[PDB]
């Protein structure tokens, strides 16, 4: 009688992503996904290979598309009528 | 038939017994304690609630509705004589006056030989009463001078706020400080009690305010009196201060750190204490609202970008007298007075010298979601970890509240000399240079900021040469503004100088861009430089109180 | 039998008072007495406020209850109401003066059940009821809240996406350029720590429940000329609709009397022992539930209580508040006894001496659990309060009465002396720094922190000498003269005693010979009375200049403790600071009794052989030298409050009681008791400071003198602006814009300011009426009591928090549902002002917008009962078996001008539930 | 010069509920009674005290914890216990001579 | 129904003990001999200086 019917359940977690052949470590406290590359990888063309979020969760970034990751990339995961934002960054294993 | 007489009042003292000689010290302590326990969150004796009308600070809180009457004061629009804050502050200051008067009435009927400290106690009570009268005179131009301790309660209704003119009222205020200066001891081992140096400084302040005449119905300046300035110079003499053992502290932050209470510069201060048998302690509940949102709530008393820009200095080492507010202060490319980091807590910097709390431009530090900016006042706040602080429904600290500072005494003397203009501008410039030198040296706790945040400190004194009177006055105004920011005297100084209307209108126009509350702000030439006399009080004293001009 | 028989007396019928099934008999007789106003919030306790003949004085207006001859002002909710035999309300000064010196506000005489002579009876009554919460305020859900905030932002012209509360709006414009909202989305977690998931929470449903009421009474009476006795047991329990609030009461009553010798030396007593345990709702719990937004979850991610985080407004979790408050249970023992001895030396003489005792003992233990609800916390403070209170009032009374029956003259004379003494005391301990944090562990010994001790005591005494003379000629002319000499300990020796006379006349016109032929007029009596009564209900320490050593140990909000303790040495405390004294009030040695003069004129009629009966009364009350606590002039400082005789109040009123009872050809016995009343109140004189500060009305803007008590002054709202042309044409006012409230220019000066105010509120109904219908038919009885009030205005704050966005002190609070239908260019047909985030127009000001028509008519009680036939009952050995099902507060009708709900309770006080009850009575 | 006040309050509440079923019989010269009973007892005690110091007038009328202006203490404790009992008593008498 | 008052001033000065007492017993026999309902109550108030 009082519920707004806005389907607030909406799990929006991100399990893992794989850019090319490299996995990314996900931190939920600051919503960051860090991917390392061997300090010579071309970071301007990466195809998002696999990305498993949740059941019913859709992301702005699709699967199979190529992206320039020279700078951090914002990703929005939407489930139902809720959403969560993550920042994906790629670093060249600097020492 | 003692049936109707057997029972007697329980746990109280009657009026006849209160006059007994052994309660005089108790009444004296009462008259002191009203100054620490008689102030509410919305009415603090620091008067920061009513100093938001100046250009130093905004009003904090969730929004304009949080204390709507104070927002009305700040924008100088829609102020009603039937506002609860005005009546509340009037009643509280007069409550302090009446407690002091009760102590005086008890003292005056006591044998001096039996009670040797009678004159000193009377001087202390007169000093407190004069202090309350001074605050009332600052807030409302026309006040009731209640200085007759042997007055029956029925006779209070006949009092009027127009018995004396403005000059006479100032003189009546100054009489109590004159008596206190004459009778107080030179040095007080008991820190809470005022000393002769404090009485002399506050008397000099009374004469300084008296000099700027407000003759006529309007609130416009009507000339500067030379006799009052001469008296100010007489009573601000450094010999009196040296006798009292007061002087500027080596660092600016010591005036506000809890570890250095009752320092050399603390001429007189309201003593706030913790762990003293009180339910929560005699904490500074008046500044309870000013704590940042990180401490938990109420986010009031936020400084202004205008104040930060005023703190910004030039390449040479002098304040930007004309172009300070053209652009916002830049941390990396501008030289800045070190006093900024003692007065205002800017984002990206430690809060109250705690590296564990870095101010951020998020909702964790601003309650109004950026409506009132993200700057946090630091003078009245303390480090959360110094166990100076307690949660008594409002985060309040035991930090003492300094009423008179030796820097204030020096700037007062400089103003007196400049206004006199009897070929002594050089001494005023010397005093200003002394204050600026203290400020420049005050970098003991901010030394690492240069290499941690790229902060450039550049403050230099002035060459001892002849200066025009207007130039010296401009420099003095700038020095006072950067020295006593957030200390709740900017508006009173603006009114005293008379340029309050122009300064406030310029501030409104300039800050309407960066704060949306000033879209409809407007300052009236001869109405908004003083709070109206409360309508409730005027109604109660029918045909005795006259409202200020312009209402 | 009206006892006095020559004054304003209303007899209440307990046989239908008991039908409502209420704990408080006073609350049961809510609308059944003309010239009486009963206000009850609806808390589990039956506590209610009574006002007889309107407001009569500027002091405590509570009437004086007299149970079995012992006066008391304590509420009846702590006394068993199912053992009441008769209730009589004495509303006239002449009639009620003889019953005490505290009769200025009216007297309620309650006679408990007694053993009927020559017979023994037993009654067992059981009742089980469910109470449901009907006046559920409609607050915005999550989607509605987001829509309202978006509307406010776009109306102000700011970017709605800057709300920073996790809402993301997809919105655009229509053809006309008016903003429209296509949709919204939310951030799942309200905080960056992912601890507070967003959720749609019904706070009112979460804090409310379905309460249960249980009532069991067992009385046994046994009477003979040899002596009589009566023993009653009673148990009542009520779970409030608000969770973790409840009230239960055990009661035991023991009355007896013995007649010795032959008729001399009659010794009787009435005693009762009551034990009430209660948990009350915290202050403003309804307010908190209304304020907190629906997006806040009840529970956080980790199971702890959910609360505000980030930019959300700071309001405590109401469910958490109730959960922490559930242990603040207090116990209260009430002990109401009296013993009287009556001596009858000969035929006409009587000497009655009565001793009364009223001992009350309240014991409570309040806890302060540490709470951390999001950003709301008390810094881990844990504390315990152990509070104890004692009240002891004893009265000794002596009466000498003589009667004479010479010829057609019947005359009685009574001389009495009465002494009353009341002593109250209380003390409390306070401890802190607990570890386990449970009621079992939380005791002051177990505490390990700062401790405080509070304590006070007070008392007063009254002495009275009274004389009452009644004369009757031919049973047709009646005259009464009473005189009182009263003294109280609250006054100085010079002004201690005061004298009050009262006279009453009555003429039974039907007894006159000239109207014998009018046989239809069964009875007609015309009575008049003029009396003076005294009032002294003030503070005990009224004439003294009080200096108190307020060290400041009492907790205070905001720090305005006005304590007396200064760290004069300057060491940040660390010990016991020097203390002193502060003035609480200024003594006044010239205070004397307040004099209330009442003139009453009544006509009682009965027609068709007691088939159509009724009364019509007109009264005029005038209170002078009202003892008022006038405030200080303002420059007098603290303690300027002082009591003074500087008041004057006037009350003119009309009362009309009607009742028609008759049978029917087919066997339907109908009884209708109608009632209607009205009154006008006015203040004639008042101290200057009281008029200035406006505690009695005027809001401190205009003096209330010459107006109704409690009348308020505010602006006048002439609709809202709907175009810039209207804004320009209206008189200039600060903050005027499109969609804002237009305030009328009263003085035609062209500018709206504080002088544009006028009287807008009058808290006096045009008239209040009630109607009781009783139908009997074939063992089935239906009872229906309706109560209506007409012509009453009410100041509403629910309207303030439902018709405005950002009108409270803090922003982003949850609002009412009707906020959605606010004015906008897309929605022109409306009267609610357009939403805005900044209250530039200052619409919080007192105005006619918040004045609502409080007229209502509600079915207070309905009850259907079936009585088992006498033959079956006798076969079962029961003398009377009855079942019934009833409903209380079932139905209401309100004026369309009333935006809110439940006009009886239009604010955030405790709600009034609907009670569905099933009960039985057995009469072995 | 020590001045102090103690305000002490104590409560004791014991309630007992008892149920008895008794039967008697007078067969011939035999007289026999049998009684079966159940009894529940519950006692709850509590107490608390406040203690204040530093008084001035030093009279019972003035001496109250509010009027005190010194160190304060608060004491308090509670306790209780319960008992349950089931008992049976049988009496037999022969010829009013053997019991 | 019983009322009682006792007061004792001890031989040692400023020590005393007084007591008010009120007792109320009753019983009722209903039907014919079934359902006998009785009660015994007493209220005492003792003030003492030791
Ligand atoms: O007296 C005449 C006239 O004056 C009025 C006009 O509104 O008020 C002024 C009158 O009231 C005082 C109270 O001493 O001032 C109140 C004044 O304070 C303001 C602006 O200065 O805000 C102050 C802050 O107080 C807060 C604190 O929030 C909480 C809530 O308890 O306190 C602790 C601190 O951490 C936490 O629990 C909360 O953060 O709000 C308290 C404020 O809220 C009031 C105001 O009506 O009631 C609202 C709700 O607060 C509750 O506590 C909720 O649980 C409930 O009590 C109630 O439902 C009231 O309780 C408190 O004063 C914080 O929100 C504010 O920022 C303004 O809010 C306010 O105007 C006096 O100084 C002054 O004389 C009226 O009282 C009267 O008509
Ligand atoms: O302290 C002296 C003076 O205070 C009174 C009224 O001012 O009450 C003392 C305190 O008890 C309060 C608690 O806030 O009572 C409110 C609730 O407690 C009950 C107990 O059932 O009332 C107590 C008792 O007093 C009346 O309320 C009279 O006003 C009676 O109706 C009732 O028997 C309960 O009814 C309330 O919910 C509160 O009144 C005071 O703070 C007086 O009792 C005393 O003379
Ligand atoms: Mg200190
Ligand atoms: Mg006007």
């Amino acid at each position: 009688d009082f519920k707004s019917g806005l389907r607030l359940d909406g799990d929006v977690w991100v399990n893992s992503i794989r850019l090319d052949e490299y996995a990314g470590t996900v931190d939920y406290q600051n919503k960051a996904i860090v991917v390392g590359v061997p300090y010579d990888y071309d970071i301007t063309r990466m195809v998002v290979t696999e990305m498993n979020l949740s059941e019913g969760a859709k992301a702005s970034i699709a699967i199979g598309e190529t992206i320039d990751f020279s700078l951090p990339v914002s990703l929005t995961v939407k489930n139902g009528d809720v959403q969560m934002s993550y920042t994906i960054t790629v670093k060249r294993d600097e020492a | 038939d003692d049936f109707l007489d057997r029972q007697v009042p329980q746990g109280i003292v009657t009026g006849d017994q209160i006059a007994s000689p052994e309660y005089v010290d108790n009444l004296v302590i009462s008259a002191y304690a009203i100054w620490a326990t008689g102030d509410d969150i919305n009415s603090s004796f620091s008067l920061w609630n009513y100093d938001v009308r100046s250009d130093d600070c905004y009003k904090g809180g969730s929004g304009t509705e949080d204390g709507g009457v104070f927002n009305a004061l700040e924008i100088s629009k829609g102020i009603n004589t039937t506002d609860w804050n005005i009546n509340d502050i009037w009643k509280r200051l007069y409550q302090c006056i009446t407690r002091a008067n009760t102590a005086l009435q008890s003292l005056d009927q006591m044998d001096e030989k039996t009670y040797p400290l009678k004159n000193q106690r009377i001087a202390e009570m007169r000093f407190l009463r004069g202090h309350a009268h001074f605050m009332l005179k600052q807030l409302f131009k026309k006040i009731v001078i209640v200085n007759d301790e042997n007055m029956e309660p029925d006779a209070y209704n006949e009092l009027s706020n127009t018995t004396y003119t403005n000059d006479e009222q100032w003189q009546k205020i100054a009489d109590d400080f004159q008596f206190a200066y004459d009778n107080l001891p030179e040095v007080q081992i008991e820190k809470g009690r005022p000393a002769q140096a404090a009485a002399a400084a506050y008397l000099a302040k009374t004469y300084l305010y008296k000099a700027y005449r407000q003759d006529g119905a309007d609130n416009a300046l009507t000339g500067i009196n030379e006799e009052d300035l001469k008296q100010v110079v007489k009573y601000t003499d450094p010999l009196i201060m040296a006798k009292g053992g007061y002087g500027l502290e080596t660092d600016y932050s010591m005036n506000f750190l809890p570890q250095y209470e009752n320092g050399a510069e603390s001429v007189w201060a309201i003593q706030y204490s913790i762990n003293d048998g009180t339910y929560n302690g005699n904490l500074n509940w008046g500044m309870g609202l000013t704590t940042p949102q990180i401490l938990g709530c109420c986010d009031f008393h936020k400084p202004s970008q205008n104040l930060v820009n005023a703190f910004k200095t030039d390449s040479q080492g002098k304040p930007l007298f004309s172009t300070y507010d053209n652009e916002n202060y830049e941390v990396a490319t501008d030289n800045v007075d070190p006093r900024l980091f003692h007065t205002v807590g800017m984002p990206g910097f430690p809060y109250k010298y705690n590296e564990g709390y870095i101010i951020q431009k998020n909702d964790d530090w601003s309650r109004s979601k950026g409506l009132y900016g993200y700057y946090v006042s630091l003078k009245e706040n303390v480090d959360p970890d110094c166990d100076c602080l307690k949660k008594g429904s409002y985060w309040a600290s035991s930090l003492n509240h300094i009423v008179i500072r030796y820097a204030d005494v020096l700037l007062m003397r400089a103003e007196a000399l400049i206004q006199l203009n009897d070929g002594r501008i050089t001494d005023a410039i010397s005093l200003i240079n002394e204050v600026r030198s203290r400020a420049a040296g005050s970098t003991m706790l901010i030394f690492n900021y240069k290499e941690d945040y790229g902060v450039n400190f550049k403050v230099t004194p002035y060459d001892l040469k002849a200066y025009a009177q207007d130039e010296a006055m401009k420099m003095l105004k700038w020095e006072r503004r950067v020295e006593f920011g957030m200390e709740s005297s900017r508006f009173f100084d603006l009114v005293r100088w008379g340029e309050a209307k122009d300064v406030i209108n310029a501030y409104y126009v300039t800050e309407a861009s960066r704060c949306s509350i000033y879209k409809n702000a407007g300052f009236t030439e001869n109405k908004n430089e003083y709070l109206p006399v409360p309508f409730e009080q005027i109604s109660a004293s029918n045909g005795n109180y006259t409202q200020n001009f312009g209402w | 039998r009206k006892a006095d028989l020559t004054g304003a007396v209303s007899v209440v019928k307990v046989d239908e008072i008991q039908k409502q099934g209420e704990n408080n008999p006073v609350k049961a007789l809510q609308g059944r007495v003309p010239g009486m106003n009963i206000t009850a919030d609806g808390n589990p306790s039956g506590s209610a406020t009574v006002r007889i003949r309107g407001i009569g004085t500027l002091n405590n207006n509570d009437p004086l209850y007299i149970i079995d001859g012992v006066p008391t002002k304590a509420g009846m909710h702590e006394l068993n109401g199912n053992d009441i035999e008769s209730i009589q309300v004495l509303k006239d000064a002449a009639s009620a003066s003889i019953y005490g010196s505290r009769a200025a506000n009216g007297v309620i005489i309650i006679t408990t059940k007694q053993g009927k002579k020559g017979q023994i009876k037993i009654n067992f009554d059981a009742s089980v009821s469910a109470s449901m919460y009907q006046s559920k305020m409609n607050v915005l859900n999550t989607e509605q809240y987001g829509r309202a905030m978006w509307q406010a932002y776009v109306n102000d012209g700011e970017n709605p996406n800057g709300n920073a509360l996790g809402y993301a709006y997809n919105w655009g414009y229509n053809a006309d350029g008016n903003p429209v909202l296509y949709g919204m989305t939310l951030s799942k977690y309200l905080d960056s720590k992912n601890t507070m998931p967003v959720a749609d929470t019904d706070w009112f449903d979460e804090i409310t429940r379905t309460g249960v009421i249980q009532q069991y009474n067992l009385s046994v009476s046994n009477g003979s000329e040899k002596g009589s006795s009566f023993f009653s047991l009673g148990y009542y329990k009520n779970l409030g609709v608000i969770k973790d609030t409840d009230f239960d009461r055990f009661s035991a009553r023991m009355n007896s009397d013995y007649k010795l010798i032959d008729d001399i030396l009659t010794i009787g007593q009435h005693f009762t022992l009551n034990r009430t345990s209660e948990v009350q709702a915290p202050g403003g719990i309804i307010e908190t539930a209304l304020d907190i937004p629906s997006a806040i979850p009840v529970y956080a991610s980790d199971g702890s209580w959910g609360g505000p985080v980030g930019g959300w407004p700071d309001r405590r979790n109401p469910r958490a508040v109730l959960e922490y408050n559930k242990d603040n249970r207090y116990t209260y023992w009430r002990m109401f006894g009296d013993a009287y001895v009556n001596l009858t030396p000969f035929k006409g003489f009587n000497l009655r001496s009565t001793f009364g005792l009223d001992y009350a003992n309240k014991q409570a233990r309040y806890f302060t659990y540490p709470y951390q609800e999001g950003t709301q916390t008390n810094n881990g403070k844990s504390a315990v309060e152990a509070k104890q209170e004692h009240w002891t009032k004893w009265m000794w009374n002596a009466i000498a009465t003589y009667q004479l029956e010479v010829g057609k003259h019947r005359g009685d004379v009574m001389i009495g002396m009465e002494l009353n003494r009341e002593d109250d005391s209380h003390f409390s301990g306070y401890k802190e720094d607990f570890s386990i944090l449970t009621p079992d562990y939380m005791w002051p010994d177990a505490g390990s922190g700062t401790a405080q001790a509070y304590g006070a005591g007070e008392g007063y005494s009254l002495v009275s000498f009274f004389g009452k003379m009644n004369y009757s000629y031919a049973d047709r002319y009646l005259l009464s003269l009473t005189l009182r000499r009263d003294g109280s300990s609250r006054f100085g020796k010079n002004h201690r005693y005061a004298t009050f006379p009262s006279v009453s006349l009555g003429w039974r016109i039907t007894q006159e010979n000239f109207m014998k032929e009018l046989t239809w007029l069964d009875d007609l009596k015309l009575r008049a009375s003029w009396g003076q009564t005294g009032n002294q209900e003030i503070s005990n320490l009224a004439r003294y200049t009080i200096y108190a050593p307020n060290y400041g140990t009492t907790d205070s909000f905001g720090g305005q403790s006005y304590g007396t303790a200064y760290d004069i040495t300057g060491s940040n405390g660390g010990g016991v600071l020097p203390s002193g004294f502060k003035r609480n009030q200024i003594g006044n040695d010239n205070i004397k009794w307040e004099t209330t003069t009442q003139t009453n004129v009544g006509i009682d009629f009965s027609l068709f052989k007691q088939s159509l009966y009724g009364s019509l009364e007109y009264y005029y009350k005038k209170a002078t030298d009202i003892l008022t606590e006038m405030a200080g002039v303002g420059v007098l400082g603290e303690g300027g409050s002082r009591w003074i005789n500087s008041g004057a109040m006037k009350n003119q009123g009309f009362e009309f009681n009607l009742g028609y009872r008759n049978k029917t050809a087919f066997g339907l016995t109908y009884d209708l008791n109608g009632n209607i009343s009205t009154y006008r109140n006015e203040i004639l004189e008042l101290p200057e400071t009281v008029a200035a500060n406006g505690k009695f009305g005027g809001n401190g803007v205009k003096s209330v003198v010459g107006h109704t008590y409690g009348a308020q002054v505010g602006y006048i709202a002439d609709g809202i602006f709907k175009s810039q042309d209207e804004v320009d044409n209206h008189a200039t006012q600060e903050g005027a814009a499109v969609g804002r409230i237009r305030y009328r220019d009263i003085d035609h000066n062209g500018v709206i300011d504080e002088r544009d105010q006028n009287w807008i509120y009058d808290p006096t109904p045009s008239f209040s009426y009630g109607l009781n219908i009783y139908l009997e038919y074939k063992n089935f009885d239906l009872t229906m009591f309706w109560q209506g009030v007409q012509g009453v205005d009410i100041i509403s704050d629910v309207k303030k928090k439902s018709d405005f966005w950002s009108a409270s002190n803090v922003g982003f609070l949850n609002k009412g549902t009707r906020l959605l239908n606010a004015w906008s260019p897309t929605n022109p047909n409306s009267d609610i002002p357009a939403l805005t985030r900044s209250d530039t127009n200052n619409e919080q000001r007192v105005s006619t917008y918040f004045v609502e028509n409080g007229s209502f008519l509600k079915l207070r009680n309905i009850q259907l009962g079936y009585t088992v036939p006498a033959v079956i009952s006798k076969k079962m050995r029961m003398d009377r078996l009855r079942f019934y099902c009833s409903a209380q507060n079932l139905l209401t009708i309100k004026s369309k001008n009333f935006t809110g709900e439940d006009p009886e309770n239009p604010n955030f006080s405790y709600p009034i539930p609907v009670n569905i009850t099933f009960g039985l009575n057995i009469g072995f």
